[PDB]
């Protein structure tokens, strides 16, 4: 009888109040009550057992007194309370009672444990997602206690990380000076080296937690979602804690200690991040504050990318993400100073292995980005950095094809700029501009040996569509690279040079990098002969047509024309007069 | 060539032992000769032992890797290291016994050069598992066993087994050489000549576990996953009563199992990849085998998504096949997981994601997994703003529910061969009409609407789900949208009626007949917008339901003897009048005009010829305009070809005026 079972877990609900049941018994009877949620809300019954187990829970809830060692019997029945709560269908049926869950819950975090408070926390987030209630001032009051909380930050931080204390041995510590869920182990007697032995794991308040302050700014950017119009000058005095909590950094000294605990750190950096994520999100709202307070931020976030640890990953891709939010405002132009650490890749990316592998593509995109939008400010130092970085992440086959043409492109960007910057400084801009020309083709060569061969390899006759796309826009933009690289390289003053003259015969070894150019270029322009047919096959197009269907092939040849075109008669000359012949046996092979 | 070959000693002199300047141009000169002559002679720095060996100096040096790794932009030696490493590698080409030069060639990949050295990569990958023997594979097995060297860290280690011992020992193992490279099957450990065993007590002694590399961890990790996969026999004879070696690499696997907070999730997950194969391979105890099934369940992060997904595909089918109750412990896990979590969304999909793919293994437990199935389908397939992506894992696990069905029919042809329960087939049917219909984009989720279509088409079969229930109330909502000419996703208009078409086929005639009454707004509402795929979509629908429900004869007053079919034929009638009326009085107007009107009428006439004579006055007039419009000037041909086809048997009903027009004029 399904009415019975219900009545049943009525009855232990009912129990769970009484004093006399023994607490393993309430632990069993809960634990059948949680695994029994499925059969309870089928029936229509389920709302008149919803009006029964929900003010009895909270008021179990209200009654208990805090609890802070994860062993203790009642402890686990708190959590396991809490945990159903949260598992019980948010339908309309949960209506009635979320009012009263939640001020339940907004008052246990002020005060309970970090399991606790972290359920509670949960429970918020899905009851203020689902149901939407009107503003109260329980929600003012939390806001008050996040507040409370980003003030109370430094003082956690001295008192964990700078000020370690020595936990007494075999005793029970108070949870007020553990910093995460800790196991210690305790010997009843200790007038002897042999004891019965009972071992407890202390768990910290939920107001001293930094797991609590990392799972803190998603409820609050929820409730600015819902409350926008209400909270919205409560929410401007975060902006300065929030660049305080950033600023903060732990002192080499104190990450030396004979009692730093690495975990603590993680989680630390954790909330340090999520509070940038808050950042990212807010920075367009409260663009005028945040921009008075950019001059922290900027150190503030380059030092989270110098402390960010290297085995979590994730932490630093949300770092990562973060910055290339924030970086799309105007702050950018705070970070103009500073891009010579940026371009650091130890700083960007770090040494962790999954780090390297996964987030390296976000880390160049993001920089990229900031390259492109910056780059009429960067001095001729900061230029040739990008350059470099960019230049090696071109022949760098680990990384996507998508971020080697990004890249290829961001050269393309910078040739002006760096013109410009060389014309201003008479440096050695054109010397960093044949070194991208050099590296434009010895990208045309390892296109035309490796990848050229295998995707030939693959054709048969009449991903590998990505990799065939891919190619294709990778060569296009190489030849739109060389092609302004070119440019570049007869518009700039040379080193030591008197004056420019509007066009100037090329030294050999120049010459001899464009004869390898139009070498391997002409091998790496074979791509487009490679269609790609509906049914899914790639196949060589029939060798003998000059005929060019497509727009692209066109565009791309004559701009690779254009190369040379541009260059002094004697240049054009000497460079041809060897590359005639190779040229004339590629138009055999491909008459386009 | 020869002349300068012929005295190697001068090179020595430019090797480096504002004047540095000088030398480091020297040394770059000498490099690019002595790379000139070996390029032109392929056996002669073999034999020129000093040269390689101050090469080598040269090469391992700090002050050479520091100055290339931070090398300005501008500096001229960037081609240095590639020459180098060209030549040490022509002399490692020929003198095999020289393991250790090979391995400092690895440092160009420690770097990140600006010159490329996939020349390196190449000879190592390849040239070394084809040319060395199981010999030479031996020693290169030992030499980094015992490579006792201070700058020799373990990234470098690491690179040595990504590039050299991993590929070469696959590469043995596939050709068979298993037992001679690995030699004697020593159980006890001591032998010296057992790959195995020196690998597990000297490489995996827990003393270096410490210090060690998140690289060199991963990569010993596969070699171990090398070794068990293709040698299991060399770890562990099951006749055995004890093995100390199979114990000490799960020991060395075993911290990936701590919950540990700060812990690179590559290296974590390619232990639980090794203990997997370890269990798929070797009689584990359950509690461990549980142990790994849970923590790559809770295994949610994207960070690691590839590792986890290879260790479940390892240790899935490995569950049933270990234990005796293995299908019982798979539901009991895999309900946990879904019920006391899924309240964040990246769990609940990362499990769908796993049975989705390892649906056969779990095709025995299919009823209890179905409800949950089915309920996160939805949610995920009905939750504000679904990522394209948790649209098609909700698709995809409606296809697992198809294919469980698809199963059961096969073997039909006893609690794991009774049917699924009839509810969850009609609300995976229903799932998948309003996902498919809803998915089009209003200017890609095309591509899964067709999938949706093409499942649904095989969900409904004479076999499959026949007299499946339907909701089809919410098409109402839907169709009425075309009325609104701001903004309306004609794609979803398309493919719903493309699936009424569908469900006309499908369905039986009185089901048919009672579930189209409250449609009959919406596709009456369809036959007005200029659209043409619309058009020719309510043109197919209304031939396929007029086939099956002919039109009225003789003028009669009724529009249908069908109630639910009473206003959408009257409505088709009188757009029909009212088009051909229209174009009749239009002062100007395009035979466009004339499209729509013209598909309705061509489906009102296509089980009832009669029916145009009702019109036959109108149309014939309609007619002539439509042949002056195209004699005296794409789609008129079409028109009139239909106008044509329409009348073309209707000379009697036509008046003696109107026969002779139609005849001796049109």
């Amino acid at each position: 009888d399904q009415t019975t079972l219900m009545k049943k877990y009525l009855q232990f609900v009912a129990a769970l109040t009484d004093v006399n049941t023994p607490d393993e018994t309430k632990l069993k009877m809960m634990q059948e009550v949680s695994e029994n949620f499925e059969n309870v809300t089928s029936s229509p019954q389920y709302s008149t057992f919803l009006e029964h187990i929900i003010p009895r829970f909270l008021t179990f809830l209200q009654d208990g007194e805090v609890q802070f060692l994860q062993e203790k019997p009642a402890q686990q029945l708190r959590k396991l309370v809490l945990e159903i709560i949260h598992r019980i269908p948010t339908n309309e049926h949960l209506r009635p009672h979320t009012k009263n869950v939640l001020s339940v819950m907004f008052r246990f975090l002020e005060t309970e444990n970090e399991e606790n408070v972290l359920i509670c926390l949960r429970i918020i987030i899905e009851l203020h997602k689902q149901f939407r209630p009107p503003i109260t001032q329980e929600i003012h009051h939390f806001l008050d206690f996040v507040k409370q909380i980003y003030k109370e930050l430094p003082k956690v931080v001295n008192r964990y990380f700078e000020n370690p204390q020595v936990i007494p041995e075999n005793t029970v510590p108070p949870p007020e000076m553990v910093g995460m869920i800790t196991t210690i182990a305790v010997k009843v007697n200790p007038e002897r080296e042999d004891s019965e032995t009972r071992t407890h794991s202390i768990i910290p308040r939920g107001s001293l937690s930094l797991k609590v302050l990392a799972e803190l700014p998603i409820i609050v950017v929820l409730m600015y979602q819902l409350y926008k119009l209400n909270i919205h000058n409560v929410v401007a005095e975060f902006v300065p804690l929030i660049m305080n909590t950033i600023a903060i950094q732990v002192s080499a000294q104190a990450r030396q200690h004979k009692l730093y605990n690495k975990e603590l750190y993680a989680d630390f950096i954790a909330a340090q991040i999520k509070t940038l994520s808050f950042l990212a999100y807010i920075i367009r709202i409260y663009q005028e504050l945040v921009t008075k307070y950019s001059q922290q931020m900027v150190k503030g976030m380059l030092q989270l990318l110098s402390n960010c640890p290297a085995e979590t990953a994730h932490l630093r891709k949300e770092l990562l993400i973060a910055a290339k939010h924030i970086l799309t405002t105007e702050l950018r132009n705070q970070f103009i100073p500073c891009m010579d650490k940026l371009f650091d890749e130890s700083i960007l990316i770090g040494s962790g292995y999954t780090a390297r592998e996964t987030l390296r593509p976000l880390a160049y995109s993001t920089l990229a980005d900031l390259v492109h939008h910056v780059r009429q400010h960067l001095p001729l130092s900061d230029l040739s950095l990008a350059v470099q970085l960019f230049a090696k992440n071109i022949d760098d086959e680990s990384l996507p094809s998508s971020i080697q043409t990004m890249s290829c492109k961001l050269l393309l960007n910078l040739v002006d700029c760096i013109r410009s910057k060389s014309e201003q400084e008479s440096g050695n801009g054109r010397d960093v501009l044949m070194r991208m020309l050099e590296v434009f083709v010895l990208k045309f060569h390892t296109i035309a040996r490796y990848q050229l061969s295998a995707i030939f390899k693959k054709c048969k006759p009449q991903k590998q569509t990505f990799q065939v796309t891919d190619c294709r826009s990778l060569v296009k933009t190489l030849v739109c690279g060389v092609k302004t690289i070119t440019w570049g390289i007869t518009s700039c003053k040379a080193p030591g040079e008197a004056q420019f003259i509007p066009n100037k015969q090329l030294q050999p070894k120049e010459t001899q990098i464009y004869i390898k150019l139009v070498k391997y270029a002409m091998q790496a322009l074979d791509i487009y002969q490679v269609q790609i047919a509906g049914n899914g096959q790639t196949y060589i197009r029939v060798a003998n047509c000059q005929t060019v269907r497509m727009k692209e092939e066109k565009e791309v040849l004559e701009h690779f024309a254009g190369v040379f075109t541009m260059m002094n008669p004697l240049t054009f000359k000497e460079i041809f007069q060897t590359t005639v012949p190779y040229m004339v046996e590629r138009i055999s092979k491909n008459y386009a | 060539r020869d002349v300068l070959a012929a005295n190697p000693n001068r090179f020595i002199t430019l090797l480096l032992p504002s004047t540095s300047t000088m030398r480091l141009d020297l040394q770059f000169q000498a490099i690019k000769i002595i790379s000139i002559i070996v390029k032109n002679d392929d056996s002669w720095l073999a034999s020129q032992h000093s040269l390689v060996s101050q090469l080598r100096r040269v090469w391992v040096s700090e002050n050479f890797q520091e100055r290339h790794r931070k090398e300005n932009m501008a500096a001229t030696n960037w081609k240095e290291p590639k020459l180098l490493a060209y030549c040490l590698l022509n002399y490692c080409k020929r003198n095999y016994g020289d393991i250790e030069l090979l391995f400092q060639l690895l440092r160009a990949f420690t770097g990140r050069f600006l010159c490329n050295m996939t020349f390196l990569k190449e000879y190592m990958e390849e040239e070394i598992p084809k040319n060395y023997s199981i010999a030479q594979k031996r020693a290169l097995f030992f030499r980094f066993v015992d490579f006792n060297d201070p700058n020799f860290g373990d990234e470098l280690k690491a690179k040595v087994l990504q590039h050299i011992l991993n590929p070469a020992f696959l590469y043995s193992f596939e050709k068979g050489e298993g037992e001679q490279l690995l030699g004697p099957p020593n159980p006890e450990g001591d032998n010296p000549e057992s790959i195995t065993s020196v690998f597990i007590t000297k490489v995996l002694d827990p003393e270096k576990q410490a210090d060690m590399l998140d690289s060199l961890r991963i990569y010993l990790l596969q070699y171990a996953t090398l070794l068990v996969e293709h040698a299991p026999h060399h770890i562990h004879d099951n006749n055995k009563n004890r093995n100390s070696k199979l114990r000490r690499l799960m020991t060395f696997a075993w911290p990936c199992l701590l919950s540990k907070a700060c812990v690179d999730p590559a290296c974590k997950y390619s232990g639980h990849l090794l203990l997997a194969h370890i269990i798929a391979k070797f009689a584990i105890h359950k509690k461990i085998v549980l142990q790994v099934f849970h923590s790559l369940l809770k295994a949610h992060a994207m960070e690691a998504r590839a590792i986890v997904r290879q260790a479940m595909a390892i240790l899935t089918p490995a569950v049933p096949a270990r234990m005796e109750d293995g299908h019982q412990m798979l539901t009991h896990w895999t309900r946990k997981i879904i019920v006391e979590e899924g309240h964040t969304v990246p769990q609940l999909v990362h499990i769908l994601h796993l049975i989705v793919q390892h649906f056969k293994v779990y095709y025995p437990v299919r009823h209890h997994l179905v409800q949950h199935m089915v309920s996160a389908m939805q949610r995920l397939g009905f939750t504000p703003s679904v990522t394209i992506e948790q649209r098609r894992l909700a698709v995809d696990l409606s296809e697992v529910v198809i294919k469980w069905e698809l199963q059961r029919i096969k073997d039909q042809q006893s609690l794991l061969a009774k049917p699924i329960d009839k509810q969850h087939t009609d609300t995976v049917v229903n799932f998948l009409i309003r996902v498919a219909c809803q998915v089009n984009d209003n200017t890609p989720g095309e591509v899964l609407s067709r999938r949706c279509v093409n499942l649904l088409k095989t969900a409904l079969r004479p076999d499959m789900w026949p007299k499946s229930e339907l909701k089809l109330q919410w098409f109402d909502k839907l169709l009425m949208t075309v009325e609104q000419p701001n903004q309306v996703n004609y794609g979803n208009i398309c493919t719903g009626l493309e699936v009424l078409s569908f469900l006309l086929t499908v369905l039986q005639s009185p089901a048919i007949l009672s579930s189209f009454k409250p449609l009959q707004r919406g596709i009456a509402a369809c036959m007005t917008c200029g659209n043409t795929k619309v058009l020719r979509a309510v043109h197919s629908l209304l031939s396929r339901l007029m086939s099956i429900f002919p039109t009225e004869p003789s003028t009669s007053s009724v529009a249908s003897k069908y109630e639910e079919l009473e206003c959408l034929y009257a409505a088709v009638g009188k757009v029909i009048y009212e088009g051909l009326t229209n174009y009749e009085k239009a002062t100007n107007a395009n035979p466009s005009q004339l499209f729509g009107t013209l598909m309705i009428l061509k489906s009102a006439c296509s089980n009832n010829p009669s029916y145009i004579d009702r019109l036959i006055s109108v149309f014939m007039r309609s007619l002539q305009k439509m042949v002056r419009e195209h004699l005296n000037p794409s789609g008129t041909s079409e028109l009139v070809m239909l106008s044509l086809e329409l009348v073309k048997t209707r000379l009697a009903v036509m008046s003696m005026e109107m026969r002779k027009n139609f005849i001796q004029a049109i």
